[PDB]
């Protein structure tokens, strides 16, 4: 949760067709655009953010509904966020012992600015200055594990969430959806649209 | 040093086929019989302004003149375009790089801060190139076929056909040429008006500038 | 501070060292400190439930206060 | 679908029964239907605000799915 792999999706013919059509995705909610507009506007560049959270924390990723995850780990501004995709990874994750690698930050100075990543791990509280060590009445090491054992309920089962929030209107278009085509005819009065060149 | 570009630097302005027709177009062209700053840097690559597109030529048939860096501040602060030949792949990097003092290249790297776009593609010889940047599109024209009408001088007529188009959409004002460690022309083009002649094939065989001579205007 | 606050402040150190072990990607010791965390969780719950506290044999961190 | 979409889809049924009550021109059950409609409106408002969820004693429609 505390980090996220942001990747460059550009120079692409992105279908968005296999997406939103398969039932593997538990939540497919879009805000800036209506989910049905596969070839919508040929937007400029795409942001992709991937992380794994609990079942209940899904509602907090959306704009508003700020919670512990939203306040100190991932801040999403109230703008045209593309879509939110989340599914259940109880089969892949959640070993019998329980995955302990997934971490979340419970203590931080202030709410993270939108799309700001904090990889640093350090002691936070201080106050009485007993810190610079893990032992202290107020040091409170920030990161804490999740405990994603299979016996946990769906509320605490791990969910694999990817936030597709494409960049909007900032440069000439580079990535867009596929253009439908059809067979051609000869020796008939037919109006044509060859690569945008219209005519009859 | 200065040199006269007789009638070189005419390119196909669009992707429209024509045959046996005289078409007049108004576009950014290099005027006939202009002055080009002859550079002869051997045993010296200054930063030159872009100034709404540039002309370029060369005469050495080996890999010594390699790259063309474009940008506005030549620092990691601002997005900077880079084109370098590897003799097997042409690498195009628009990502931010810091200042290069004495770049040596041939078949410099400081840091790729905020890397965003990348691209990969495929008598002596003449490599005449035309660089243009309009409405966020960077167009590169080329012609690698040399004609020995006269020796040691670039005289004759040759048309330039487009090679690549980049939708980078960046602001560039200065450009520089990259060399190695151990003769290229520069011309600026203005919005002139030309009358171009097409062959039976869609090839341009002759062009006439019409801000140079009352006969030409006629 | 009584017993509740002491145990609540006690258990967070074990949470921190579990997090550090997970960062170290060694899950051998991580299981042991996770068992310690669960022990102290049930200890706090038992104390708050109003039952005898098993403070006699539970492990000790470096410091009482 | 979480909870938000479920309540949003439930509220339409109660607006519909309000509509039928209005059409049948007796305002008796119409008032009760409107009261539970505002109750659900507050329910979605508080759930979207991020507040404790009273999904325990609120009235329920015929169907969970
Ligand atoms: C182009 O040149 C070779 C050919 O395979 C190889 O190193 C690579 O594909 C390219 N080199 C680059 C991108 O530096
Ligand atoms: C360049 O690197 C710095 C590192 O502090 C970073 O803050 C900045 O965003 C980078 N440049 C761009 C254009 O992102
Ligand atoms: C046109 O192209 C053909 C292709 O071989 C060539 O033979 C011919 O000479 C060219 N010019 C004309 C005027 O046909």
């Amino acid at each position: 949760v505390y980090a996220w792999n942001r990747k460059r999706i550009s120079n692409c013919v992105a279908d968005y067709s296999v997406l939103y059509n398969s039932a593997s995705f538990s939540t497919f909610k879009c805000y800036g655009v209506s989910p049905t507009k596969l070839n919508d506007l040929c937007f400029t560049n795409v942001y992709a953010d991937s992380f794994v959270i609990r079942g209940d924390e899904v509602r907090q990723i959306a704009p508003g509904q700020t919670g512990k995850i939203a306040d100190y780990n991932y801040k999403l501004p109230d703008d045209f966020t593309g879509c939110v995709i989340a599914w259940n990874s109880n089969n892949l994750d959640s070993k019998v012992g329980g995955n302990y690698n997934y971490l979340y930050r419970l203590f931080r100075k202030s709410n993270l600015k939108p799309f700001e990543r904090d990889i640093s791990t350090e002691i936070y509280q201080a106050g009485s200055t007993p810190c610079n060590g893990v032992e202290g009445f107020n040091c409170y090491f920030p990161l804490q594990s999740y405990g994603f054992q299979p016996t946990n309920g769906v509320g605490y089962q791990p969910y694999r969430v990817v936030v597709l929030s494409f960049e909007l209107l900032h440069a000439p278009a580079t990535v867009c959806g596929p253009k439908k085509s059809t067979n051609l005819v000869k020796n008939k009065c037919v109006n044509f649209n060859f690569n945008g060149l219209t005519g009859t | 040093a200065y040199t006269n570009s007789f009638t070189r630097g005419v390119y196909y302005p669009d992707k429209v086929f024509r045959s046996s027709v005289l078409h007049s177009t108004q576009d950014l062209f290099l005027p006939f019989f202009s002055n080009v700053t002859w550079f002869h840097a051997i045993h010296d690559n200054p930063v030159l302004p872009f100034n709404d597109g540039v002309y370029f030529a060369s005469t050495e048939k080996s890999n010594i003149i390699r790259g063309w860096i474009f940008g506005t501040t030549l620092d990691s602060k601002t997005q900077s375009l880079l084109i370098v030949n590897n003799a097997t792949n042409v690498v195009i990097k628009v990502c931010e790089f810091q200042f290069c003092n004495d770049p040596f290249l041939g078949v410099v790297y400081s840091s790729a801060n905020n890397c965003t776009f990348e691209y990969v593609s495929q008598f002596k010889n003449l490599r005449e190139f035309v660089f243009k940047n309009i409405d966020g599109y960077f167009k590169i024209y080329s012609k690698h076929t040399p004609i020995n009408l006269v020796r040691d001088l670039p005289q004759g007529f040759s048309a330039l056909e487009p090679l690549v188009d980049l939708p980078i959409g960046i602001n560039i004002t200065r450009f520089q040429t990259l060399l190695a460690l151990h003769a290229y022309y520069v011309g600026y083009l203005q919005p002139r008006t030309f009358l171009l002649k097409y062959n039976e094939n869609g090839t341009i065989t002759d062009a006439v500038d019409c801000a140079l001579d009352p006969l030409s205007e006629t | 501070t009584n017993m509740l606050e002491a145990l609540q402040q006690r258990l967070q150190f074990y949470h921190g060292q579990v997090a550090r072990a997970a960062l170290e990607n060694n899950s051998g010791k991580a299981r042991r400190f996770g068992r310690i965390v669960k022990q102290y969780e049930d200890a706090i719950k038992l104390y708050k439930a109003g039952k005898p506290v098993p403070y006699d044999e539970l492990p000790v961190p470096p410091g009482f206060g």
